[PDB]
Order: C-alpha cells, then sequence, then structure tokens
RNA sequence: CUCCGGGGAGGCGGCAAAUAUCCUUUGAUCCGGAGAUGUCUGAAUGGGGGAACCCACCUACUUUAAGGUAGGUAUUGCAACAUGAAUACAUAGUGUUGCAAGGCGAACGAGGGGAAGUGAAACAUCUCAGUACCCUUAGGAAAAGAAAUCAAUUGAGAUUCCCUCAGUAGCGGCGAGCGAACGGGGAUCAGCCCAUUAAGUUAUGUGUGUUUUAGUGGAACGCUCUGGGAAGUGCGAACGUAGAGGGUGAUAUUCCCGUACACGAAAGGGCACACAUAAUGAUGACGAGUAGGGCGAGGCACGUGAAACCUUGUCUGAAUAUGGGGGGACCAUCCUCCAAGGCUAAAUACUCCUGACUGACCGAUAGUGAACCAGUACCGUGAGGGAAAGGCGAAAAGAACCCCU
RNA sequence: GAACCCACUGUCGUUGAAAAGCCAGGGGAUGACUUGUGGAUAGGGGUGAAAGGCUAAUCAAGCCUGGUGAUAGCUGGUUCU
RNA sequence: UGAGAAGCAUGCUGGAGGUAUCAGAAGUGCGAAUGCUGACGUGAGUAACGACAAAACGGGUGAAAAACCCGUUCGCCGAAAGACCAAGGGUUCCAGUCCAACGUUAAUCGGGGCUGGGUGAGUCGACCCCUAAGGCGAGGCCGAAAGGCGUAGUCGAUGGGA
C-alpha cells in the first residue's frame, strides 16, 4: 500500500531540480525498491519481501532469520 | 422585611399616602390593598356569557416598597424584622420589638 | 422556452441529499461548515 | 398484544356528518386512532372495550394542516380515522 | 399517594397499574365525547401511572 | 416520576390577557444534590436506503391464531480456544468467546505536502514564505532536554522563555532584500537509568485538609414647601467594619432588594498530602551497514562560495579507549567531549466553556450579520451569499355609553 | 404531405405578451430520425459531423470560498475659522 | 454681541437630564468621490391594463352590480380551448362567513382572510421477489497522506414477476 521498504523503512522524499540557470523545481527521489523471495528453512518456505539493494545488504550481514524476527517484533505479516 | 396577605398596612409614597387598609394579594413587587387605589374600567359586554358591560371600580397594585406595616399600638408606619423567639422565626416590629399581631 | 431548473425529487436527493454528503470527506466538510454556521436546513 | 398497546390504540370518536349518517344508515363507527395502529389492533381493541364483533376496517391517514397564526407560521398533526364495520346491528 | 403505594407488592402494584389504565381509556372517551368536566381527573390518572411505574422500578 | 436537604404562602413555564378545573401550612409552586424513565435519525454497528424509512434472523418466556416481552446478531485489531487446503508434517484459510478502536468539537502543539498575486519601479536567480491552503495525529499543555555542547586569561556547565549584544558580523543578479552568534542581565530550576532494572507517571482504595454545588440573620428619618407623584426645597435627627449597586410615580446611607459582617450542608463533585495494592517507565544490558567517503538534493543568517557542521535518495564503508568526534577549507600542536540505547517537573503557547470584577469601548445607519422567534426572510441546482425590523403610560386606568357610516 | 423535430424570408415587437417571441410563408418527416426515465465524462479538464461551439440566461479557460484590504508612476474625492 | 469659526438672553414646544473653569484624549466639522442607506420629488394623472372568440336583456341579493347568482338569447373551441395518467406542486378540493391587503378596474365574487369538513383497497399504484447501465465494495492490488481500482457480494427501473 505503498512504496515503502519493509526492512528499512525507506520512502520517496522531496527535493528540487536546479537548472543551470538556477531555476527550482519540485521532484521526489524514488528508493530503489524490488520484490524478492528469500528461503526461509525454520519455516521451509518462500517469502516475499519488497525492499530495497540496500535491506538486501542488510540481510545479507545479519541473516534472513534476525530480519524476519525483527520485522516480525515491528509488528509486520512475514 | 415582608408583608402578608393578611396584614394590615399603610400607604407611605403615592396618591393614597397616609390611608390605611387591609392587603388582598401580594405577587412579585406589586401588592392590592382592600379599597385603595382605585381605578375606572370602562368593560364592553361579554358576548358568550351575556354580562352587559359598565364602568365598574375596581383596585390597582401599587409597589410593595410604597407601603409599610402599621403597628397597631402606636397606629405609626414601621418595619419589619426577624427574631427567632423560642425555636421559630417570627416578624417584630423594629420600633418596639414586639411580635406582629396576626390577621 | 425549456429553462434550466427541470425538477426531479429523485436526482436531487441523489445528488445533493445527506448520505451523498456523507459518503466522501469532502461532503462531510460541507455538512461541518454549515453545523457551524448554524443552518436550519443541513440539505436539501 | 397487550393490554398497554390495547388501552392506547384508540383515541375518540369522530363528530361529523359523514360519520353521523354512517352509524345512522350502515352501522359504522368513526374512530380516531394511533398513528401507528393497523387494523389488526384497531380490531381487537374495538372487540375487547366495546364487546362488539367487527366484520372489517378501514384506515385513512389526513395530512395536517399548514397555517399562519399571528406572525408565526406552524403545522397540525397527521390524523388517522378508521371506519369500523360492525356485525348486524350492534352499538 | 406515593406513600399509600409503596406499602403494596409487586402483583397488587401491576393490578392496579392494569386498572389505572383502563380508567384513563375511559376518561380519554368520556372527554372526547364531552361528558366529562373534570380534567383533573386524567391529570391525576396519568401521574398516578407514572407513580406505580416508578416504585415498580424500586422495587423490582 | 422517587428520595434527601433548603424555604414558608402562594401556585398551575413564556408570547399572553381571560377562562375553567384546581393544588397548597397533613408544607404546594420554587432552589440544590442524588436516582428512575429516556421514541426515531445520526460514527449508527442485524441487512438495505433517497437521514428521521423498508426488510430480517436466532434464543428464552407468553398467547391461540396470524401476535407480545427481554436478550443477541456490524467491521477491524489483539488474545485464547476449536477447526482446517494444495501437501506427508505443517502453514494459509474458517469459526466462537473476551477485550479495544472508529465519530464530534474553539485555539494552542507535533509531523507529511506546499502556491501565487506582490517587491525587485520590467524579469528568470532572489522575494513574498515554509506564509495561505490540503492531510495525519496528541495533551492540558506539546515539543526540547542532562554535551561525541560551547569557549579560548583555560573558563563555563541539561532543556525552554524574556531583555540586550545589534540592524552589529556576515549572506546577496554584493541588487531588492535577508540577518546571526559569543558574552552579559533575568524567569524557572532536577535529575534518573539499560535485564536482581531508577527517578517519575497512571489507576483503585483508605485517611486528613481545603474548595465547590441550596441558604439564614443583617443598622439607622421625621416635619415643611412645590408638585399628578418627592427620593427634590427649608429645618432638625439617627447608623456606619454597611456612603458597592439596583428598584420604587422626579435626584434615597436610614422605603424595598441588597452591602460590611456573622453564620450554614442530608448528599455529591474538584484539588493537595500520606499509605496500600496494582501496572507502567522496561525488548532494553555502552550501542556497525553505524561514523566517514563518491554522486544528487535539502537545512543552517550563510544563494557553491575559501564552505566547516547537520539530514539522506543512490553506491560504498572503518577504528572500536595505545580508540573516536569537534574547535567554519586544510595540516601540526593544544583544549574539550564520548554518537550510533532510554525516561524526566517548572519557567513557555492558547480560550469552545465556568465565576467574579473592570473600561477617557458602542448606544439601534453605531456595537456581533443578528438588542426584535437571525444564519431567519429572501436568492441560488449546489457549494454558497444574506437582510430590514428597539421606545403608549408610573399604573391598561388600552376609551362603558351616544352620534354619522 | 399532418402530428413531431427544425429555423430560410418578411412585417410586427425592441421601457415586448416574451432577457430571442407572434403571424404569414419555409425544410426534414422509416431515418446519420425524434423522444421519456435513469446513468458516465469536471475546468488548462470534459465533450465537439469543428462554430472556439457547449459545459445551469455566465466561456480564448465555469461557479463559490479563501490568499485578499493583490498591485495600479492612472482617474476621482478629501469635511470649521 | 464679536473680525470669524461662534457666543449670550428669552417666547413656544418638550418632559429628565445638563455641566462652568483649567487640564487630558480623539470614531472632531461634508456638497460634490457615475460615494452608501432610507424617505420624497420631475416626467404625469402621461404610457399601459397582456392574444381583435362577443356580447344583450329581465329578475335576485346587496351600501353599491358591465364583471356574482337564476333565466332567455348571441357567439367561440371541438385531434383540443374536451376527458385522463405520470412527473412536479401541496390543501389550491367541499361548505359556511368576511372584503382591509392580494386580483392590472369594481366586486356581494375568488386558487384571497377566518372557521369547520373531506382522501375508506387481498385485486389500482407503491412496498415486495428479479435483474440492466451504473454505483458501492469484506479480503485484495496500487498510491507521500487524503485516496484510485477492483473479487466475492450488495444496491440500482426506465424492463420481467398473482
Ligand atoms: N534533476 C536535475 C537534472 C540535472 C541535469 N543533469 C543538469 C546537470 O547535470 N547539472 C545541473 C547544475 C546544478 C547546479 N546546482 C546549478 C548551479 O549551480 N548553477 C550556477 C548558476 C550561477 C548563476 N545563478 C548564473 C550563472 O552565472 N550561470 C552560469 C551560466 O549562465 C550557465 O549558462 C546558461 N545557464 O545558459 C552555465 C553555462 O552553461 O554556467 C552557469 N554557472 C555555473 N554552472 C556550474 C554548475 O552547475 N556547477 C559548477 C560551476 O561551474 C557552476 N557555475
Ligand atoms: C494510513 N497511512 C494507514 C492506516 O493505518 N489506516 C488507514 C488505511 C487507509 C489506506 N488508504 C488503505 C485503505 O484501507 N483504504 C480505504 C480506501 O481508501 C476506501 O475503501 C475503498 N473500498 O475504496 C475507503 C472507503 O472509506 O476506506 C479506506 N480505508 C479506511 N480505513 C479507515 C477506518 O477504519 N477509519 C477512518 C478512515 O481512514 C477509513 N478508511
Amino acid at each position: 500500500m505503498s512504496k515503502v521498504c519493509q526492512v528499512t523503512g525507506k520512502r520517496p522524499v522531496v527535493g528540487n531540480n536546479v537548472s543551470h540557470a538556477n531555476n527550482k523545481t519540485k521532484r521526489r527521489f524514488e528508493p530503489n525498491l524490488h520484490h524478492h523471495r528469500f528461503w526461509l528453512e525454520s519455516e521451509k518456505r518462500f517469502v516475499r519481501l519488497r525492499l530495497t539493494t540496500k535491506g538486501m545488504r542488510i540481510i545479507d550481514k545479519l541473516g534472513i532469520e534476525k530480519v524476519v524476527a525483527d520485522l516480525r517484533a515491528q509488528g509486520q505479516k512475514i | 422585611a415582608k408583608i402578608k396577605k393578611g396584614d394590615q398596612v399603610i400607604v407611605i409614597a403615592g396618591k393614597e399616602k397616609g390611608k390605611q387598609g387591609t392587603v388582598l394579594s401580594v405577587s412579585e413587587d406589586r401588592v392590592k390593598v382592600e379599597g385603595l387605589n382605585l381605578v375606572k374600567k370602562h368593560q364592553k359586554p361579554n358576548r358568550v356569557t351575556g354580562a352587559e358591560g359598565g364602568i365598574v371600580t375596581q383596585e390597582a397594585s401599587l409597589h410593595i416598597s410604597n407601603v409599610a406595616i402599621l403597628n397597631a399600638t402606636t397606629q405609626k408606619a414601621d418595619r419589619v424584622g426577624y427574631q427567632v423567639i423560642d425555636g421559630v422565626k417570627t416578624r417584630v416590629y423594629k420600633s418596639t420589638g414586639e411580635s406582629v399581631a396576626v390577621a | 422556452m425549456k429553462r434550466t431548473f427541470q425538477p426531479s425529487e429523485l436526482k436531487r436527493k441523489r445528488v445533493h441529499g445527506f448520505r451523498a454528503r456523507m459518503a466522501t470527506k469532502a461532503g462531510r466538510q460541507v455538512l461541518a461548515r454549515r453545523r457551524a454556521k448554524g443552518r436550519h436546513s443541513l440539505t436539501v | 398484544m397487550n393490554n398497554e398497546r390495547i388501552y392506547q390504540v384508540l383515541k375518540g370518536p369522530v363528530f361529523s356528518e359523514k360519520a353521523q349518517v354512517l352509524g345512522d344508515t350502515a352501522g359504522v363507527q368513526v374512530f380516531k386512532v394511533d398513528i401507528n395502529a393497523t387494523k389488526l389492533e384497531i380490531k381487537k381493541a374495538v372487540e375487547k372495550l366495546f364487546g362488539v364483533e367487527v366484520v372489517k376496517v378501514n384506515t385513512t391517514i389526513t395530512k395536517g394542516k399548514t397555517k399562519r397564526f399571528g406572525r408565526t407560521l406552524g403545522r397540525r398533526s397527521d390524523v388517522k380515522k378508521a371506519y369500523v364495520t360492525l356485525k348486524a346491528g350492534q352499538d | 399517594k406515593t406513600k399509600d403505594l409503596r406499602e403494596k407488592s409487586v402483583e397488587e402494584l401491576k393490578a392496579l397499574l392494569d386498572e389505572q389504565q383502563l380508567n384513563q381509556f375511559r376518561l380519554r372517551m368520556a372527554k372526547a365525547t364531552g361528558q366529562l368536566g373534570k380534567s383533573h381527573e386524567v391529570q391525576v390518572a396519568r401521574k398516578t401511572i407514572a407513580r406505580i411505574k416508578t416504585l415498580l422500578t424500586e422495587k423490582q
């Protein structure tokens, strides 16, 4: 129901385009979001997460089980 | 102070000043005294109840501040105070302190 | 000649009625403004 | 149909030329009744409180009049009338 | 008459309520026909019904 | 409607008089507290719907006919229990019960988005301005808060608000404009913890104190003149811990209501302090995808500038007390602090509302749009716009009766 | 060629009977036809057998409320001796 | 009376407030702004009285009759100027009584004022069962928020059902 990373909470942010004549117009920066299936061995199933590449790096560093447990602690249905 | 329906009062202001009588009613701050402050009412006939009309004389109310309770002993205007004689509140004449004569 | 107002009670109620106003947040804001102003009749 | 509602169904008789003619000729009673009363309720109330037999009931509702009194406008309430037909010669 | 009413049972009070409701209907019919000169009668019946219902609520 | 308390002779609310039936010293009307009842619509929640309507289902009792009485039946979230696919174990799914939430409403707070008219005597950087407006969501306040902060004699010592510093230093088509800090003087003052866990806060109960919701008593003036009427003239008198105010037929300390002062509460509510028990603080144990860096933006008085510092959309990425951050490019030396975990009162902001008091504020074209049956009449499909209209007399004593019509 | 749907000509009307009409003539009238009821498309948008036409008697950017007391080197006015 | 803005005295009306002097503060002075609100003039007793289907007389009532009632004639419509239904309106329907205002004149008349009556259903219509276009929409998909769309369903006649 939004462009929100499940792991980091990243979401689009506002900013400006700045031309060579210094004209400023509003823009947004969007996160590098995508869907990814991760094998969960303790539950014998694939979990599909909407996350950023930075969230993927976090999962790489901390293990899928710890991240999933943390999201469940924050109150997400995984 | 207090003036009730049965009392005997004396008029202290208005065209009836000096006259005395018995009050007939008290309502809000207006009092009617028997035989005082008479007006002439031109009454039209009341068709449904007959009652052929005429010029009738009746009493008009005076402001309660324009009458004073009459002291029977001295035949003079007085004021009214309150005293708990024995265990009951009663009215008393300010000038003398005796109780107020009942109607 | 035909004039602009051609009355129809069903269309009147379905366009400007109480439930139509309550169905959206802007209509509820309309009702709030009319209550704040103290209108004797809120809707058609 | 309880006694409390039975005692509330009927309001009063109707006094008019039409009601008087109906009573004098066709043996029909004209009543003012509760705005929410039904035909079954009216029949039960009449049979209980008058000891007569009812063959059929006709009802009609007259909307109240809006009139201006003084400087203010007002409206009278709706009235429901019951035409109660009694069996053979009764009441 | 609430003091007199309070010295009765629930079952007596319910019968009293039924009697008073029937009496109220009879008074309304008499007034509608125009045979009644005293409307304080219907006022008293109304207030008595209210008192009986209050006492029933208190006692139950 | 009931009960408790007050009060003591009238009363059946107002326009709005009259009339009847009446009620009341066996204590009415009225005033305060506590209870009972409380139709339908509306978050509206049994389903639906053009708001105030249409149609239902399930239990228990009741009736004999075609009904009644009472209770239950919304959605979502959490917990427990039960049941249960592809698919073997499971999981998803399904149901019941219990608890909770939704809506409305002034301003103030916090956060998510965010203009243009205008000024620059044109206009694009800039200004207007993080203003107007839209959205989400608290509390009696909120936010912030206990230095990886400043300072530069080696000193200060958490936040917040006010006066100065100062229109100074700076920023800026170096234009128009924007505009600090250090230091000093005040208001208020307060610190406490990271798993055996603190200060504090919130509930319930008890006790104490105070306050609040009816009320009672409450001093003292006569004569005379003018007058329709005296409170006004003239002559004397009395009270004052009371000469605030209002009314009474014209201008009253002493006529009335009051005022100073002295008292007063069955019953209920508010606040303060002290104990009791819960619960919270409090999934957190010294902080890694973190600090720092490359690219693009935003915030800082500071527009890329000699540009430090803070935030991060994207790509990366340490050391870890012989360690690390800052002191406005940067290096060395000195000084100072310990980020990547938390809680915390006051001084501060506001007025839909309650009580008391006040005004060199208005007096019916003024003052609220509205002193009056006004957000009404009226206009518009609708959002919406939006008036005019106060005064007989002290008292109706509001003109019996006669005449023309 | 009637009903029905249109609007080519002329007189009248122009503080009208009428904020677009009457009268006398005129065109289509089984079709790309006329029409009731109920719906959909919303403002730099819609719809348009295309005239910048129409979008509630308003259209080269509808109406209402706010920014707002916009700005106006322009015009007017500015009260006793 | 003074040089002026103005001052002073007094007759009549009016019926309860006014205020020296010296200081102090301003919603402090109007003829104009095609200024704003209310009242009232001129035009002027002038134009007009809304389809050129058309009226005449006798009697009645009445303060008053061209317009109301009764009667005898005349004329106009008759694919509507007659009779119905839906939509829309809401008491305008009927009777008695009244004539100020309303009715483009008067009115005894009225769709006007006041008072009292009047709408009777198993078969007519609605409600109800059913669905179209379209609307809403448990879960769901999407979106900074507000929200967009949509499945199962659930509504919705202008149509089907004694
Ligand atoms: N979604 C965004 C998409 C981005 C897209 N990829 C475009 C892109 O990649 N980069 C955009 C640039 C972003 C930057 N913040 C804009 C900025 O800082 N401007 C500065 C403007 C200064 C002043 N106000 C006017 C001025 O003097 N201007 C000049 C010049 O007029 C302009 O000439 C045009 N204009 O005609 C250009 C020559 O061409 O040089 C400008 N001067 C300069 N230019 C340089 C620059 O940018 N940096 C380094 C330095 O050299 C800069 N000085």
